């Protein structure tokens, strides 16, 4: 499909944000966010971090993954299969495709 | 498979190699010495031609 | 009209990188059983146009850190080298025939690599330096036994000129003459080149994509592409310089369709090696190099000074 | 005519205005990167081709590269630009304006094979000379 | 490795042999000092042949 | 006298007076010290190739040669004197 | 399958195949047939020297 | 001069279209260094060592050495080999010999 | 030119 | 026993072993090849000059 | 460091400091005399292989 | 180790050989270029932290003074093609080969470094820096002696007595002392160079029997700082009892055989009239003599305090004699009544 994981925000555009998300971790999460180029995207990914999920009462979990950037696609699993997230990006290039 | 024969179709590679190289090397050596006969030929009339030119040229400016 | 032919020389060959890139991904794709890319396509290419759009339409930011005069010329400079090292190569004709350009080559080859160093220096992060300067280690220990090879192997066709080496392979090739150091030419292209074993320059895994990081956009679109144009353009090097071919005057042409498959069939092999081999590790990458193939390359050359006396052999 | 190689030796002449001053050893190395190329097109100009390229190989292709390592040992934070300081800055105009005041005022192929061949003395003594020199750098780093 | 002339591969010409050939056959017993005056005019010719 | 050479000339009155004028961190004194033998090189070299003076084609590569090999002794000076300070001449 | 990588790779060759063309014939097409002419001597070049003005 | 000219004017023209184009939003902190996410400690400054230049020395003089057996294909054709084959040899001895002397002091 | 020691002019073909 | 610490060093470093053989080996054996005396001879023969008569 | 044992006048060669406190040091008259007096011994006028 | 220590230093001895030897410049140049690389390490040897930018002040200067002169030489050649040594063409190009020597030389006022250099190492590595490296330069001076510029050369050749007088009153530890004194007898070997060479290597033979003399006294002794060798008297007195003869013979008082070069130097700049400089040469020299005065009071003359510690160090005998030194005394001393002798050298 053309997407090929690169490391290194700036030379990469959307953000996967698999798997749960804690406190100490988010600072650098908002890091990263803030170094992508434009026009960055990001995706949040299971049940994971659209909201916490499984560990949504937690001290060190931050809910959603939307409390700190601006979500696009969400792509509910736990683990989503990796199937339903292909579903996922093609979605997201059915969002592109109207920009 | 075995070690030796490793080296030995290697080093049979290499004289191959340097034989036919030689060959077609001395017999490129002696074209070239041909050529040269050949410019060594050609030479002095161009250094007749550079003559004449030169003092014309010396003339006409002098004028 | 001679800009023409320049021209002629330079948008052909952005167009190979760009393919290069397409192949790359598609023939490393079934190395690993997965196909490449190839739903844009519909064979994947029309790929390479969309993905170079996708960058320079994207933003290419000044980083605040970054002294920005250095950080804009040195990406310049990659391109421009890159594509200079192309002009005096026999295809067959040369598009200059200079006295010897097989020296210019190295010339520019070895200014190539300041380039990186400048890279990693104006990008002022951390990884870039610690990655620009171990790139440059590894780039010159290399370049050492590149140039003595490739002097040993130019004892024989005679000069410095490049023509002439096709003249030097009107039959038996210049590799099995001496092949061993085609080995090891092979691998300092694999390395000057900053390829797979090779790798440490993007440094990957090791160093987040090296000194290239901070590089956003276009820069970073030159640099990728300047990489590609070095490793075609060794790979063709290495196909005039160790296999030749018959060539008839009066069609020229007929050489030339040899000649990119000689070449394309070294490319595909550094695509090949990329699919199969572990990094080295910055020690030991410069180990087997100091330790291991210079002293051959030494004894080869005193080997390679010797025969034409001893064969009376002379060019 | 083109006076293209006089033009050459006045960049040439440049590249030392802003390599002389000394604004951080980095940007003097371009300064010879510059002046090098300069120079190497300049003596090409008489056609002593081999020569302008060993320059262009042997000096920038390996010089400025080991201070390209020097600086990695010396930098020291916020380097000077060009414009970072009044002296140097006062110093590369300073060169401008003499300079300016200025401007307002084959054989080599077996010349060089003969070395070998023809003057073995030369060999010797450049021999010895680097090797010993390779002793003297480990008799400093060790 | 001295002289413009004395032996030189394939015998290639200086650009200046003459004068300077002349001017050193002017010059041996005179030795140094003497030199400069009577075979000026020698070394002058030479001169202006380099520059 | 050709007015290039007095260009070149010059171009080494500017890489000495840099050499000398002389400030902070030393490195820059090696820089300039090999912009003074590059322009000595060139000096040279143009020389030769005028007078067709054969045999001394071989000199410049080696002027070039034992020159650049002191300069190439010089850092590893500076680097002792890196060791102790991070340098400076000051 | 794998034959289907042979597209992505033509392409390539026919790009290369460019210039090595596009040169050669310039020549012929300047030169009127001649295939150019090299110059690595002072001596040939002295050649075309002689020549140009004999035309 | 002319292909130098058209190629580096080629690169500049796509540096050109490269910033003056996306016509985007730049600002702070997206312009801040990258560093892994977190913050940089501090500025980048002295990765010392002397492995560093204790073997690129020994590079620059090796490359000194190359350059002077750069003359060699040329030189194979003088008329009096065995007057210049010792020295052929001779240099590259040394050069075998200067890494030997370095192989072995550590 | 007048500095140091004369220099003789006009183009570097001449030479 | 010096034969059997060259089964050693073939054991332990081969790359070293086969280079001091080659090194050598070209610089002993090239006095030996008659072929020589032709080789130095061939260049006489060879004029770039012009044979002033 | 094997030659710096040997020759122990090296080792206790910068023992000999000049600092001049008053209870170390001593004045010429002193000195010049007990060192007369070290001569007097049988073994030291000359170095031990000749005396 | 020594086996790589004599190498350099053999490298050395050839690195000056060979500027004795060839008489083409570019070898000349090699000459001093390769003599510089095998100087450096040898002072590094012990290696300080003071040593370390010592060797820093050498080789910049020693470098900058290797390309002016191969400036000089380039130029020479642009304008009269040669490379034979003989005379020099073009006086522009001239006085910067002088200049270039006058720093190898470390003549005044390029002088500075010397003083500094010296104090940056031990007494072996100084001496031979103080006597080897003073043949090579002058090796090739007395090779063009006969186009020198006298004014040129006479100016440096005064001040170079001037400010080697001044500096040397100055100062305690001796090696600086020494360094003055060398800087001032340069002063009188360059002096007489234009009129007569001969009278140079004379007085260069002197100057080098002399300070092998000193140096080998030095480390006899390992004195240095002139407090610690005031102590030497009760030990070893022999070698203090010397040290200020061989003093004396630095300052040429006239029974002694320092006083053979000045004493030969006077007439030959007599025969050329320029009666003036010799008077206000020789009035210096006395200048030059008094801090070799003041530092024999501290040593023999007079004895200064010894410290009590010394007492041990009574009983164990100096070792590793060096073989050369007695001769090397005796010749500058007594050698006076031998200056005849000195036509040998024609
Ligand atoms: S989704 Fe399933 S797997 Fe991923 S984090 Fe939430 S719980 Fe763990």
């Amino acid at each position: 499909f053309g997407v090929v994981f690169r490391a290194s925000p700036r030379q990469s555009d959307v953000m996967i944000v698999a798997g749960t998300l804690t406190n100490k971790m988010a600072p650098a999460l908002r890091k990263v966010y803030d170094q992508m180029p434009e026009p960055r995207y990001v995706v949040s990914m299971g049940s994971c971090a659209n909201g916490g999920g499984y560990y949504h009462y937690s001290y060190s979990v931050v809910r959603g993954c939307d409390r700190i950037v601006p979500v696009d696609i969400y792509v509910p699993g736990c683990p989503p299969t990796a199937e339903a997230l292909l579903y996922g990006i093609l979605q997201l290039q059915r969002k592109i495709k109207r920009e | 498979l075995s070690g030796y024969s490793m080296f030995a179709v290697g080093i049979g590679t290499l004289l191959f190699g340097y034989w036919s190289m030689m060959k077609w090397n001395r017999e490129r050596r002696r074209l070239q010495i041909e050529d040269f006969e050949a410019r060594i030929a050609l030479m002095p009339l161009f250094q007749a031609e550079k003559d004449r030119r030169v003092l014309q040229m010396l003339r006409e400016n002098l004028e | 009209m001679f800009m023409i032919n320049i021209l002629s020389l330079i948008i052909p060959i952005l167009l190979a990188v760009a393919f290069l890139t397409l192949v790359e991904r598609k023939v490393l794709g079934y190395m690993q059983l997965r196909k490449g890319p190839n739903v844009v396509g519909p064979y994947g290419l029309l790929q390479p146009i969309a993905d170079a759009l996708k960058l320079f339409t994207k933003e290419p930011l000044r980083p605040a850190t970054s002294s920005i005069s250095m950080f804009i010329i040195a990406p310049i400079l990659a391109l421009s080298l890159a594509l200079t090292m192309w002009v005096p190569l026999p295809m067959p004709y040369p598009l200059i025939n200079m006295n010897l350009g097989v020296l210019f080559m190295l010339a520019m080859s070895s200014l190539a690599v300041y380039s990186i160093l400048w890279s990693g220096w104006a990008s002022n992060s951390k990884y870039a330096l610690i990655g620009a300067l171990r790139a440059v280690a590894q780039t010159i220990s290399y370049e050492v036994t590149l140039a003595i090879i490739l002097l040993s192997v130019l004892l024989m066709n005679g000069s410095y000129t490049l023509s002439t080496l096709i003249t030097t392979q009107e039959h038996i090739w210049m590799i099995f003459t001496s092949w061993p150091l085609a080995m090891m030419w092979f691998i300092s292209t694999l390395a000057e080149t900053n390829r797979a074993p090779f790798d440490l320059t993007e440094g990957e895994s090791e160093l987040v994509s090296g000194f290239n990081v901070e590089y956003a956009a276009g820069p970073f679109a030159m640099f990728f592409m300047a990489e590609y144009a070095n490793i075609i353009m060794m790979n063709a090097f290495t196909a005039i310089l160790f296999l030749g071919a018959s060539h008839d005057p009066h069609t020229p042409e007929l050489y030339t369709i040899n000649f990119v498959l000689k070449t394309l069939a070294l490319t595909i092999t550094f695509l090949w090696i990329r699919a199969s081999y572990p990094r080295f590790r910055y020690d030991q990458l410069m180990h087997l190099l100091w330790k291991s193939f210079l002293p051959l390359t030494l004894a080869l050359c005193m080997w390679h000074i010797s025969l034409p006396i001893m064969t009376a052999s002379i060019p | 005519t083109m006076y293209i190689a006089f033009i050459l030796s006045t960049i040439f002449v440049i590249g030392f205005v802003g390599f002389s001053s000394k604004p951080s050893p980095i940007y003097g190395g371009l300064g010879l990167i510059v002046s090098g190329g300069v120079g190497c097109g300049i003596v090409l100009n008489f056609g002593g081709s081999f020569l302008g390229l060993m320059v262009f190989l042997i000096y920038l292709g390996g010089m400025l590269v080991v201070f390209g390592y020097t600086t990695a040992m010396a930098t020291e934070m916020y380097p000077e630009v060009w414009v970072s300081n009044k002296t140097v800055f006062g110093a590369f105009v300073s060169g401008l304006m003499m300079e300016f005041c200025m401007v307002y005022y084959s054989e080599e192929a077996m010349g060089i094979a003969a070395l070998y061949s023809y003057g073995t003395w030369l060999v010797i003594v450049t021999g010895w000379s680097l090797l010993i020199g390779v002793v003297v750098i480990m008799e400093i780093t060790r | 490795m001295t002289i413009q002339s004395a032996e030189q591969p394939h015998k290639i010409p200086g650009r200046c042999h003459a004068f300077e050939k002349e001017w050193i056959e002017c010059a041996h017993g005179i030795g140094g000092i003497r030199a400069e005056k009577e075979c000026k005019i020698e070394f002058d010719d030479f001169v202006e042949c380099l520059l | 006298m050709p007015l290039v050479y007095m260009n070149i000339i010059m171009a080494f009155a500017i890489a000495l007076a840099g050499l000398l004028m002389y400030r902070s961190h030393l490195m820059s004194s090696l820089l300039c010290l090999e912009g003074m033998m590059l322009s000595l090189f060139i000096m040279s070299t143009l020389i030769i190739l005028n007078t067709h003076f054969t045999l001394a084609n071989m000199m410049p590569i080696i002027l070039l040669v034992f020159a650049a090999c002191e300069a190439a002794l010089g850092l590893s000076l500076l680097v002792m004197v890196s060791n102790t300070y991070g340098t400076d001449y000051v | 399958m794998w034959f289907e990588i042979l597209p992505g790779i033509a392409v390539m060759a026919a790009c290369l195949f460019i210039p090595g063309m596009a040169t050669a014939h310039i020549h012929k097409f300047t030169n009127g047939g001649k295939e150019k002419r090299v110059a690595h001597f002072s001596y040939q070049w002295n050649l075309m020297e002689r020549d140009r003005r004999i035309s | 001069m002319l292909t130098l000219l058209t190629n580096v004017t080629l690169a500049s023209l796509l540096v050109l279209i490269a910033f003056w184009l996306p016509q985007l939003n730049a600002y702070s902190e997206k312009t801040s260094p990258y560093e892994c996410g977190f913050d940089p400690m501090g500025s980048a400054r002295l990765p010392f060592s002397m492995k560093f230049f204790l073997v690129a020395i020994t590079f620059l003089l090796f490359d000194l050495e190359i350059a002077l057996l750069l003359p060699l294909p040329w030189a194979s054709q003088t008329n009096n080999l065995k007057t210049m084959l010792t020295m052929a040899l001779f240099l590259l001895i040394l050069l075998a010999a200067s890494l030997a002397y370095e192989w072995t002091q550590k | 030119v007048e500095i140091i020691f004369k220099f003789n002019g006009l183009g570097d073909w001449v030479i | 026993r010096i034969a059997s610490f060259l089964k050693n060093a073939w054991a332990k470093e081969p790359v070293l072993v086969a280079s001091f053989a080659i090194g050598g080996l070209a610089i002993i054996l090239p006095s030996l090849s008659p072929y020589t005396n032709y080789a130095i001879r061939i260049n006489r023969a060879t004029p770039y000059n012009y044979p002033v008569p | 460091l094997r030659m710096l044992v040997q020759n122990k006048l090296e080792v206790l060669n910068y023992t000999t400091i000049p600092v001049y406190l008053p209870e170390i040091t001593i004045g010429a008259h002193q000195s010049d005399r007990v060192f007369q007096k070290f001569t007097e011994l049988p073994g030291r006028k000359y170095s031990p292989g000749y005396n | 180790n020594p086996i790589i220590y004599t190498t350099l230093i053999m490298t050395v001895m050839s690195g000056t050989m060979l500027v004795m030897i060839s008489s083409h410049w570019l070898l000349i140049w090699i000459g001093f270029e390769m003599n510089l690389l095998a100087m450096i390490p040898v002072l590094m040897k012990n290696f300080n932290p003071r040593a370390t930018e010592a060797a820093t002040k050498y080789f910049l200067t020693q470098a900058t003074a290797s390309m002016m002169l191969m400036m000089a030489i380039i130029i020479n050649l642009l304008y009269s093609g040669q490379w034979t040594i003989t005379k020099m063409f073009n006086p522009v190009a001239m006085t910067m080969m002088t200049m270039a020597l006058a720093m190898k030389l470390g003549l005044s006022p390029f002088h500075f470094w010397v003083p500094e250099v010296t104090q940056g190492i031990s007494l072996q590595a100084g001496l031979l820096l103080l006597t080897w490296q003073k043949l090579a330069p002058l090796s090739v001076l007395c090779q063009i002696s006969q186009s020198i510029n006298p004014n040129l050369m006479l100016t440096m050749a005064m001040l170079s007595i001037l400010i080697g007088g001044w500096g040397g009153l100055n100062q305690t530890q001796l090696r600086k002392i020494m360094a003055y004194s060398s800087i001032a007898h340069m002063g009188w070997m360059t002096a007489v160079l234009p009129y007569n060479t001969t009278m140079t290597i004379l007085n260069l033979l002197i100057y080098i029997t002399m300070t092998l003399a000193m140096f080998m006294l030095l480390i006899h002794s390992s004195a240095t700082t002139t407090l610690s060798l005031s102590h030497t008297w009760n030990k070893m007195p022999v070698i203090t009892s010397l040290m200020m003869v061989t003093l004396l013979s630095m300052g040429g008082l006239p029974p002694l055989s320092g006083f053979m070069p000045k004493w030969m130097i006077i007439q030959e700049m007599t025969k050329n009239e320029s009666i003036i400089m010799p008077t206000l040469m020789a009035m210096t020299a006395l200048l030059n003599l008094y801090f070799y005065m003041r530092l024999a009071y501290s040593s023999s003359l007079t004895m200064f305090p010894s410290t009590n510690n010394m007492k041990m160090k009574w009983q164990f005998e100096h070792t590793k004699q060096m073989k050369l030194l007695p001769t090397m005394i005796v010749l500058s001393t007594l050698v006076l009544p031998m200056t005849p002798a000195l036509s040998s050298l024609n």
